């Protein structure tokens, strides 16, 4: 069994009807993961959570989006992924900005 | 963790 | 460490633990 890292890669905003923070992840075993909000750890509502794509066959990489429902400012913020496995951790961040302050 | 994926995804947990 | 919740609407909680 083919054991490496895990990685991530986090791609900026972007608004498909619902938005999206698109990312990648790989590892093996499978890595765990967790999103933080500002440094917080950001749980799973119904209006944020993961979405995965269907996997394709022979490929153990992993793609989806933190998909948001109706954001406002007050989600405007730092957006970090974290991904672990045995062999390693990896982690990244990007700014996002559904609408605008008041 | 995953608001949809009790069991996780194919692996990955949260 | 402290985590949030998005309840929608403009609807943010924190949660210290």
């Amino acid at each position: 069994n083919v054991s490496f890292p895990a990685s991530v890669q986090l791609h900026t905003a972007v608004e498909m009807h619902h938005w999206c923070i698109p990312f990648s992840v790989d590892g093996q075993p499978a890595p765990s993961l967790r999103w933080l909000f500002n440094g917080s750890v950001l749980n799973e509502t119904s209006f944020i959570f993961t979405e995965f794509l269907e996997p394709a066959a022979n490929e153990t990489v992993r793609h989806g989006c933190l998909r948001l429902n109706q954001p406002t400012h007050v989600n405007n913020g730092n957006y970090t992924l974290l991904a672990a496995n045995p062999f390693g951790q990896a982690s990244a961040s990007i700014m996002a900005a559904f609408m605008d302050n008041p | 963790g995953f608001f949809l994926y009790p069991h996780g995804f194919y692996g990955i947990v949260c | 460490f402290k985590s949030v919740s998005y309840w929608g609407f403009g609807r943010l909680s924190y949660y210290n633990h």
